[PDB]
């Protein structure tokens, strides 16, 4: 939709300086944690009964690189991320049914992870919002199908 | 919080719909799996396809509204008297919350559509606050 | 999006049972007695400090009817929906500024109207579920800009 | 609810974030604004436009944090010792409940910015249970 020159730099620019093998694990491990409903979409994980089971588990550090590399599609493809996310759709909400909320609650935590290795000297409060305005877009393209 | 208006009016509906709640809660879980499927993920281990005819739902229906019948008893301790199946939901079955809020509007859903005479706007409130408050107790064990 | 014809017929079956002058009153009248801070957006309705306030306030029973009437311009153009719907998200989002949320109450009182109104043998669990296909679409289409 | 452990962990906290609240708050009432533009109708009787450098929002920042800061002491009745904000906001203003989520977000993620290395995963989840309970008890007087 209507992205501007300064939003689009501010998020590449912030992508850019982005560990996703980092920061992606980090976040799906707090969404488990934080937020332990959120368990019941990955059973196939194995052990992540305990917060240090989580934590270590490597299978929640590999799928949370998947999710930095499922939003790297958005940054690359940021005037088509609706039509670029047609399957994430559908499997997160056609299929897996994940209430639409936990898409904002996810998109929270990368956030606030974000945030915690920045500071606010980069992570300012004119990026933070070109970066809000790119994880709503991401979280609207995501949902749909359950209603 | 519900205020003692609020226990007083959720009573008298209580009392006025018993009997009935093993129909509209067949109805109400009924029409929750088919009119919002992303809930049936929580009863696949069910038969046939999940509606208010097949048994399991029927049955299920009356055993939802048993317990609420009980909350409604208890209406001065929701937590105390539902941290069992607060374990149950939130901590064995891992029930996401914002599936409390679809089984709520369904069940006023059919309140309404049965005794709409008495439904009435401040009804519908102290009702709604009710569940509500029902979620906060059943969400008690989730962290 | 993709309707059936039996969900189409079900949808305008039921639109055409509805009276728009009754449900639509009664409706925004429940929104703002159950859900009390949806009051700050009608400030220029004048007295609904009250619940009978409210019940009596002809100016409530005028804006219920207008409401009915958005949802009767959907059910008119059911596979536009979202495009003929460009005005009323835009006002509502981006003008006003309703949470999305807000929408879906408004939604299920409605619903709730129509089902205390006609009964559950008009409004059966596959009317009733055409019905919440419909306003799911009609809550999406009335969003956005926010985000 | 909030669990003694909970609180425990809420107090670790707060004692440690203490002082630095007022900038805190400002960070967070000026995220807030910014980023969810749909708040600043809250506001719109304030002045300069709404970021962390207009004087009233960087002073309104740091108001925020003291009332947060007093939750914390009366941790063990939210509901009583909130009272008069909840009037204030539920009543009052007749603030959208949705939005309380928003503020909550923007303050969890000034805290994680300034003391990253103390916002640990148990910490985030007590701190987001409290914000939680403290939006709920602001809650209290809608109806
Ligand atoms: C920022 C939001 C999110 C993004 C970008 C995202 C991205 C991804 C990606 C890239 C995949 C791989 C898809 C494929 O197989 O083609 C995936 C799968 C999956 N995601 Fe997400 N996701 C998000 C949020 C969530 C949330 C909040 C949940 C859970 C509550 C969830 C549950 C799953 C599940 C269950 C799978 C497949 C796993 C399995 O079969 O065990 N995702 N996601
Ligand atoms: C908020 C109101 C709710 C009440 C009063 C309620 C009540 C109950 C009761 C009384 C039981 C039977 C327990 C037993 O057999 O020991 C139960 C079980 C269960 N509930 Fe809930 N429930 C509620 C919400 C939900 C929701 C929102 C879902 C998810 C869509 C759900 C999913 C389940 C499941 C999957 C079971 C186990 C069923 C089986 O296979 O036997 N419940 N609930
Ligand atoms: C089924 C959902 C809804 C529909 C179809 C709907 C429809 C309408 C329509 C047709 C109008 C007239 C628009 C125009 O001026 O062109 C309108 C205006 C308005 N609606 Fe909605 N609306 C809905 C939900 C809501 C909700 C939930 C709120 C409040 C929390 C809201 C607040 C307003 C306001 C404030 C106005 C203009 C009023 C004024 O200036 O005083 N609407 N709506
Ligand atoms: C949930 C955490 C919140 C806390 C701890 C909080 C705290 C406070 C405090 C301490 C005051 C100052 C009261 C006074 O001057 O007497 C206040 C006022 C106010 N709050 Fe909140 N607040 C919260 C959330 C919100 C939210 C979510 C909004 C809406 C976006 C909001 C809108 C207002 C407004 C409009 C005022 C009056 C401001 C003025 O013009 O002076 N607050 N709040």
């Amino acid at each position: 939709v209507d992205w501007t020159d300064a939003e689009r730099a501010a998020i590449k620019a912030l992508w850019g300086k982005i560990d996703v093998g980092e920061i992606g694990p980090q976040a799906l491990s707090r969404l488990l944690i934080v937020y332990p409903w959120t368990q019941r979409h990955f059973k196939g994980f194995g052990n992540i009964s305990t917060n240090a089971a989580i934590l270590g588990n490597a299978k929640v550090a590999e799928h949370g690189k998947t999710v930095m590399g499922g939003l790297d599609r958005a940054v690359q493809n940021m005037d088509n991320i609706k039509n670029v996310y047609k399957q994430l759709s559908i499997k997160h909400s056609e299929k897996i049914h994940v209430d639409p909320d936990n898409f904002r609650l996810l998109g929270e935590i990368i956030t606030m992870c974000v945030g915690a290795k920045f500071g606010p000297s980069a992570f300012t409060p004119e990026i933070h919002e070109a970066w809000q305005k790119f994880l709503a877009v991401v979280v609207s393209a995501l949902g749909r199908q359950y209603h | 919080s519900l205020s003692a208006t609020d226990k007083a009016r959720v009573k008298a509906l209580w009392d006025k719909i018993e009997g009935k709640s093993a129909e509209l809660g067949a109805e109400a879980l009924g029409r929750m799996l088919v009119s919002f499927p992303q809930t049936k993920i929580y009863f696949s281990e069910w038969g046939q396809d999940l509606g208010p005819q097949t048994p399991q739902v029927r049955n299920h229906g009356a055993v939802i509204m048993a317990a609420v019948g009980k909350a409604v008893k208890s209406i001065d301790n929701l937590v105390g008297g539902l941290s069992q199946l607060s374990e149950l939901h939130a901590f064995k079955l891992r029930v996401d919350p914002a599936n409390f809020k679809i089984l709520a509007h369904n069940i006023i859903l059919v309140i309404s559509m049965y005794f709409p005479g008495d439904f009435t706007p401040e009804v519908h409130l102290s009702v709604d606050k009710f569940l509500a408050c029902l979620a906060l107790a059943l969400s008690e064990k989730y962290r």
